[PDB]
RNA sequence: AGCCGGUAGCGGGCGUGGAUCCCUGGAUGUCCGAAUGGGGGAACCCGGCCGGCGGGAACGCCGGUCACCGCGCGCGCGGGGGGAACCUGGGGAACUGAAACAUCUCAGUACCCAGAGGAGAGGAAAGAGAAAUCGACUCCCUGAGUAGCGGCGAGCGA
RNA sequence: UGGUUCGUGGAGCCAUGGGGGAAUCUGGGCGGACCACCGCCUAAGGCUAAGUACUCCGGGUGACCGAUAGCGCACCAGUAC
RNA sequence: GUAGGGAAACCGAGUCCGAACAGGGCGCAGCGGCCGCAAAGUCCGCGGCCGUGGACCCGAAACCGGGCGAGCUAGCCCUGGCCAGGGUGAAGCUGGGGUGAGACCCAGUGGAGGCCCGAACCGGUGGGGGAUGCAAACCCCUCGGAUGAGCUGGGGCUAGGAGUGAAAAGCUAACCGAGCCCGGAGAUAGCUGGUUCUCCCCGAAAUGACUUUAGGGUCAGCCUCAGGCG
RNA sequence: CGUAGGGUUAGGCGGGACCUAAGGUGAAGCCGAAAGGCGUAGCCGAAGGGCAGCCGGUUAAUAUUCCGGCCCUUCCCGCAG
RNA sequence: UGGUGUUGGCUCUUGGUCGCGCCUGCGUAGGAUAGGUGGGAGCCUGUGAACCCCCGCCUCCGGGUGGGGGGGAGGCGCCGGUGAAAUACCACCCUGGCGCGGCUGGGGGCCUAACCCUCGGAUGGGGGGACAGCGCUUGGCGGGCAGUUUGACUGGGGCGGU
RNA sequence: GGGCCUGACUGCGAGGCCUGCAAGCCGAGCAGGGGCGAAAGCCGGGCCUAGUGAACCGGUGGUCCCGUGUGGAAGGGCCAU
RNA sequence: GCCCGGAUAGCUCAGGGUAGAGCAGGGGAUUGAAAAUCCCCGUGUCCUUGGUUCGAUUCCGAGUCCGGGCACCA
């Protein structure tokens, strides 16, 4: 998955560490790690389909920053956006950002 | 995920409450179906401004209504017809109560706002309901004479 | 006071009316190349529009203009590509060392990529850390191979 | 999960892919788990010279080379091949 | 450097273990006649040797990164082209025989086929030659296919742990059990080789212990230099 | 082979100012940390489609190109129907 | 592959916790179906008693009880007989059973609007549908692939032996 | 063979054996509190030489030594296993 | 090392007031045997130990012994 158009989350690097062994804490031994290689973390992005002002707008946006599309929404009435392409409409709503 | 309804909605509540509904059923269901709108704080304003002008405007008119009010019961309509002992020989109705209320008072009313089924044919002293506004009756007594 | 590049010669010219030559600004600058009217096997080929040249309509040539993208209100402004190292960001090995090897090491190095400029980064405390103290950040010395980190191994290291 | 000396360690701090989700100073973060006390600091917007790095370029200077050396090239070399 | 002992709190010419005034461990104090010389220590220079670096020099087979290649070769895609001549004679069709109608039989016609023979073309079976070749795979004689799963021209697509492969680990530009180029890079090599003027004095070892150790190491043994003792 | 001079002549031959094939590229659109990967139309792409020249003479050296004879194509403008 | 996000509406049926309400508890001796202790000479009945009709019922089959139509001066306690343990009424609680209610959790059924597919027509229709896909996290299978390891002595090595 | 007993001690340890290291071995005597013996005295397991495993990581019982501004806590140290 | 089971007759299994059940074993009925069948009989500290009850196989505490289950191993 790509970027979130909101936020911008994006792809990140993390690594996945494999443990064996017992805890210190739980009276054993230690931790000893098996395995650590490379691998990536995506953002939950997710469609969101909006009517605004007479056209149909989509975002890829991540789940958590949903609400923060809505909200452009309801900060866009102020504007006058009629006759618009759906994409000129996106541009506007994301400059009110 | 509290929202304005719009609608008055099954189980959910009456127009202008504020009730609190899962997130996917209102942006996908509510606010799509014009149904409700999420209760930011920008338009919980909004609300708060329609209901203090929409209560506003109701009581002046309760106003407007005690000042005829005030008015009309405190004084009687005298009516000269035309009669022999008791029977009129035309009749006095209520647009005739009206175009007499203007000239002897200075005052306009509404012919259909008062309550009267037939047209009064007696000679005597009436008192008639009128109703300028629901639960405001404005009592009037009216004296047909010769 | 000589001069017409390395470069003599043939054959012809210029300079105290200041040449050759040196520095600055300007003019011209075919075609290709980010290449940008379109196409293309770089340096070739084929066009629209306005204006001109020919006897000129066909044909041809000359001059101007015509990509895509971004941003402000069809008009504007900007972007694109390059640059030895240096710099920031996004990615990121292995040999090797551990006298085998896997965690560890090599190393966030080599390399790829985006971006930047004569630098770049960083920068005006939601800091430090025990001084009842200091007072943005950068860079050098020192603190210190200290504190610590570490199959407490090899090493790593404020 | 990354960063830091810190390799799961008593593991804070800074950063953040996922989930849950405040407050506006009588608010909030930090002082290495945590709690009390005592102090320090004001997060989630941006800019900011100079002191620093490098050497395609120019000049200056060598207990630097002197044609198998010094640049791969003193010469028509990134050429011939 | 001037104070050490203790894991530490801490004490301190002492300290730690301990109940101890016990016992032990690790610690503590110049030559001349206040001048002088010497000295702890420390600073600089010089030399030997060690640690970190490629660390005495040359040498791998390999591993990794980013690129360059299908003008060779392998498969596939698009579009073309080529296959002398001779032989065999399927089905079908016609006619005739046949039968209740048929199957079916005969003749003729017909021209099928990963059919036969043999050039071109594609191959490469056996033998000889060649072997610092004419040639880093060739020449001669012979031999296989030759209407097909055929051969071939031009235009294209697929690649490095990847392609392609009627499968041989074959082939991917004349060495492919993992291509080539540049880079990490002076990889690493307990191995092999090599290591440059002179003279003078001394002068070994090839044993022991331990060692994923055995042709390599650490310590000891044995050589050498300096200062001291005698 | 060295030095020098000379030599390649087209509306009709071949290719382009025509067409599309594989494939390539690619307004729309989709996807990917970056670099980039895709992708309908369209565009590019030929030894395939399409398209008007045959015979002879001439030069030291070119010729369906020059010349000679006999033919033909497209574009522009005009007249007629 | 569990949890969770994207992810919604309406129903049905269960489970588990917490709170309240009501009941259940039968070896024997015995008035009979005696929970544990404790309080206790009085509780109830016109704020309806001994039988009767309806049933939730549970029965150990003798009985226990619940609501309802009967019903118009009365029932059990201390008394006490055998009890380890007294019988009335209260009260905290133990074993269970449900009735609500709180928060959890599991199934099933339908729906359509997220999301997915499709329809020469597309702010729409059809199909799937809160599943699937995708994000984060759990554990598992996993030579398809990767990095490696796979000792030494030795009358050559291996095998054997050590 | 029997009697009483737990020295199969605690804190140390002159001096040696063996020896590359690290280990392994023997050990009189002093102090504390004991056992046995009238006493002299003996007893720090076993007639003796095999019955074993450095360090790292961690467990448990003590100790109250450190405790990341402070008091505690977390976690360590030390003695024993 | 921690959690969860157990122990009941010869063998295997059932369970606050009982000690059971089956099969093994013995006689009897029956038979060509070999059985199937049918009737009766035995075989208890219910591991031990300590306490609850009024008393207990049960309830509990505790060890002994065998099981199962999970984790760890310098
Ligand atoms: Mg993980
Ligand atoms: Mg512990
Ligand atoms: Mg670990
Ligand atoms: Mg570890
Ligand atoms: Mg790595
Ligand atoms: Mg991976
Ligand atoms: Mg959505
Ligand atoms: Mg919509
Ligand atoms: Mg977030
Ligand atoms: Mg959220
Ligand atoms: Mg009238
Ligand atoms: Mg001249
Ligand atoms: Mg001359
Ligand atoms: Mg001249
Ligand atoms: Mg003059
Ligand atoms: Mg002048
Ligand atoms: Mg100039
Ligand atoms: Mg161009
Ligand atoms: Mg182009
Ligand atoms: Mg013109
Ligand atoms: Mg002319
Ligand atoms: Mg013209
Ligand atoms: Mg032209
Ligand atoms: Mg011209
Ligand atoms: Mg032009
Ligand atoms: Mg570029
Ligand atoms: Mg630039
Ligand atoms: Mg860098
Ligand atoms: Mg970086
Ligand atoms: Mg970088
Ligand atoms: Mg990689
Ligand atoms: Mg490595
Ligand atoms: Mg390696
Ligand atoms: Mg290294
Ligand atoms: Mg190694
Ligand atoms: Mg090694
Ligand atoms: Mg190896
Ligand atoms: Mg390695
Ligand atoms: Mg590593
Ligand atoms: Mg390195
Ligand atoms: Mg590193
Ligand atoms: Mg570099
Ligand atoms: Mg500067
Ligand atoms: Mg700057
Ligand atoms: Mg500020
Ligand atoms: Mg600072
Ligand atoms: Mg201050
Ligand atoms: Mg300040
Ligand atoms: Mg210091
Ligand atoms: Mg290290
Ligand atoms: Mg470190
Ligand atoms: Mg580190
Ligand atoms: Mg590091
Ligand atoms: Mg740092
Ligand atoms: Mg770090
Ligand atoms: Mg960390
Ligand atoms: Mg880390
Ligand atoms: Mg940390
Ligand atoms: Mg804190
Ligand atoms: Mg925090
Ligand atoms: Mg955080
Ligand atoms: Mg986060
Ligand atoms: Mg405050
Ligand atoms: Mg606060
Ligand atoms: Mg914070
Ligand atoms: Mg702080
Ligand atoms: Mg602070
Ligand atoms: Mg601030
Ligand atoms: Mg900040
Ligand atoms: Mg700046
Ligand atoms: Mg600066
Ligand atoms: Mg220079
Ligand atoms: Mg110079
Ligand atoms: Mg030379
Ligand atoms: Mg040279
Ligand atoms: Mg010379
Ligand atoms: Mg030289
Ligand atoms: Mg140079
Ligand atoms: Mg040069
Ligand atoms: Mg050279
Ligand atoms: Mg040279
Ligand atoms: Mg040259
Ligand atoms: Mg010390
Ligand atoms: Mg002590
Ligand atoms: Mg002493
Ligand atoms: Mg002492
Ligand atoms: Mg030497
Ligand atoms: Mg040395
Ligand atoms: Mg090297
Ligand atoms: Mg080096
Ligand atoms: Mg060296
Ligand atoms: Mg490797
Ligand atoms: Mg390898
Ligand atoms: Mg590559
Ligand atoms: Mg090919
Ligand atoms: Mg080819
Ligand atoms: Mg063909
Ligand atoms: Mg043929
Ligand atoms: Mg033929
Ligand atoms: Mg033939
Ligand atoms: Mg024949
Ligand atoms: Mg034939
Ligand atoms: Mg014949
Ligand atoms: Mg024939
Ligand atoms: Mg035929
Ligand atoms: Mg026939
Ligand atoms: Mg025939
Ligand atoms: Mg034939
Ligand atoms: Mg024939
Ligand atoms: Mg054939
Ligand atoms: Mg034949
Ligand atoms: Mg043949
Ligand atoms: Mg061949
Ligand atoms: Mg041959
Ligand atoms: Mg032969
Ligand atoms: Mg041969
Ligand atoms: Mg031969
Ligand atoms: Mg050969
Ligand atoms: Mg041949
Ligand atoms: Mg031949
Ligand atoms: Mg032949
Ligand atoms: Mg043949
Ligand atoms: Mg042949
Ligand atoms: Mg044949
Ligand atoms: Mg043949
Ligand atoms: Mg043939
Ligand atoms: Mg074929
Ligand atoms: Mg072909
Ligand atoms: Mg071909
Ligand atoms: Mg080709
Ligand atoms: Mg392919
Ligand atoms: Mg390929
Ligand atoms: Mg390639
Ligand atoms: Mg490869
Ligand atoms: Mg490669
Ligand atoms: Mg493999
Ligand atoms: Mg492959
Ligand atoms: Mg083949
Ligand atoms: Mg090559
Ligand atoms: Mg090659
Ligand atoms: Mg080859
Ligand atoms: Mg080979
Ligand atoms: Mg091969
Ligand atoms: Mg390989
Ligand atoms: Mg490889
Ligand atoms: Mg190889
Ligand atoms: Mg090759
Ligand atoms: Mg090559
Ligand atoms: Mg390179
Ligand atoms: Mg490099
Ligand atoms: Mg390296
Ligand atoms: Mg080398
Ligand atoms: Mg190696
Ligand atoms: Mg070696
Ligand atoms: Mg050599
Ligand atoms: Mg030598
Ligand atoms: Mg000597
Ligand atoms: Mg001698
Ligand atoms: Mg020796
Ligand atoms: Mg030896
Ligand atoms: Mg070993
Ligand atoms: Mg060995
Ligand atoms: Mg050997
Ligand atoms: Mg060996
Ligand atoms: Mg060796
Ligand atoms: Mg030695
Ligand atoms: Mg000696
Ligand atoms: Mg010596
Ligand atoms: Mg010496
Ligand atoms: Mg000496
Ligand atoms: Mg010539
Ligand atoms: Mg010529
Ligand atoms: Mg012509
Ligand atoms: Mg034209
Ligand atoms: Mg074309
Ligand atoms: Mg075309
Ligand atoms: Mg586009
Ligand atoms: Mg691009
Ligand atoms: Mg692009
Ligand atoms: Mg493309
Ligand atoms: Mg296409
Ligand atoms: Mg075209
Ligand atoms: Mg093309
Ligand atoms: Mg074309
Ligand atoms: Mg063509
Ligand atoms: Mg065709
Ligand atoms: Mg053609
Ligand atoms: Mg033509
Ligand atoms: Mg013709
Ligand atoms: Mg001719
Ligand atoms: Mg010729
Ligand atoms: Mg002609
Ligand atoms: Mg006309
Ligand atoms: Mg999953
Ligand atoms: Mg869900
Ligand atoms: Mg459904
Ligand atoms: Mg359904
Ligand atoms: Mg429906
Ligand atoms: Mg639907
Ligand atoms: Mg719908
Ligand atoms: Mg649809
Ligand atoms: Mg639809
Ligand atoms: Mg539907
Ligand atoms: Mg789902
Ligand atoms: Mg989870
Ligand atoms: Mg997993
Ligand atoms: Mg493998
Ligand atoms: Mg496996
Ligand atoms: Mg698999
Ligand atoms: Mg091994
Ligand atoms: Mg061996
Ligand atoms: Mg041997
Ligand atoms: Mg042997
Ligand atoms: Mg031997
Ligand atoms: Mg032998
Ligand atoms: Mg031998
Ligand atoms: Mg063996
Ligand atoms: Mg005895
Ligand atoms: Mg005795
Ligand atoms: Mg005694
Ligand atoms: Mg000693
Ligand atoms: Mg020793
Ligand atoms: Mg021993
Ligand atoms: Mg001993
Ligand atoms: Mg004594
Ligand atoms: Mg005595
Ligand atoms: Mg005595
Ligand atoms: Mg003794
Ligand atoms: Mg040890
Ligand atoms: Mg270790
Ligand atoms: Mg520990
Ligand atoms: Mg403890
Ligand atoms: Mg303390
Ligand atoms: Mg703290
Ligand atoms: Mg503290
Ligand atoms: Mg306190
Ligand atoms: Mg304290
Ligand atoms: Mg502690
Ligand atoms: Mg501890
Ligand atoms: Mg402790
Ligand atoms: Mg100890
Ligand atoms: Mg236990
Ligand atoms: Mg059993
Ligand atoms: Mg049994």
């Amino acid at each position: 998955s790509k970027v979130c158009e909101i936020s911008g989350k994006r792809p990140i690097v993390a690594n996945s560490i494999q443990r064996r062994g017992k805890a210190k804490r739980e009276g054993g031994v230690g931790k000893k790690t098996t395995g650590i290689s490379k691998r990536r973390q995506y953002p939950n992005l997710q469609k969101v389909r909006v009517r605004v002002a007479g056209q149909e707008i989509t975002f890829r946006v991540a789940a958590s920053h949903i609400p923060k599309v809505y909200e452009l929404v309801e900060r866009a009435k102020g504007l006058k956006l009629e006759g618009l392409s759906p994409k000129e409409i996106k541009k506007e709503l994301l400059k009110l950002l | 995920m509290k929202v304005i309804l719009l609608e008055p909605l099954e189980n959910l509540g009456d127009v202008g409450q504020v009730v609190d509904v899962k997130p996917g059923y209102a942006r996908n269901y509510l606010l799509p179906r014009g149904l409700a709108v999420l209760a930011t704080e920008s338009n919980l304003k909004a609300l708060e401004a329609r209901i203090r002008a929409q209560a506003k405007r109701l009581a002046e008119r309760k106003a407007e209504a005690e000042r005829l009010k005030e008015i009309l019961e405190n004084l009687t309509l005298t009516i000269p017809v035309r009669a022999g002992e008791t029977k009129i020989y035309g009749s006095v109705t209520a647009k005739d109560i009206a175009e007499a209320l203007s000239r002897q008072h200075g005052v306009t009313i509404d012919p259909k706002r008062l309550a009267l089924e037939k047209p009064i044919k007696e000679l005597g002293e009436y008192v008639l309901t009128y109703k300028p506004h629901p639960e405001v009756p404005i009592q009037l007594k009216v004296s047909v004479v010769a």
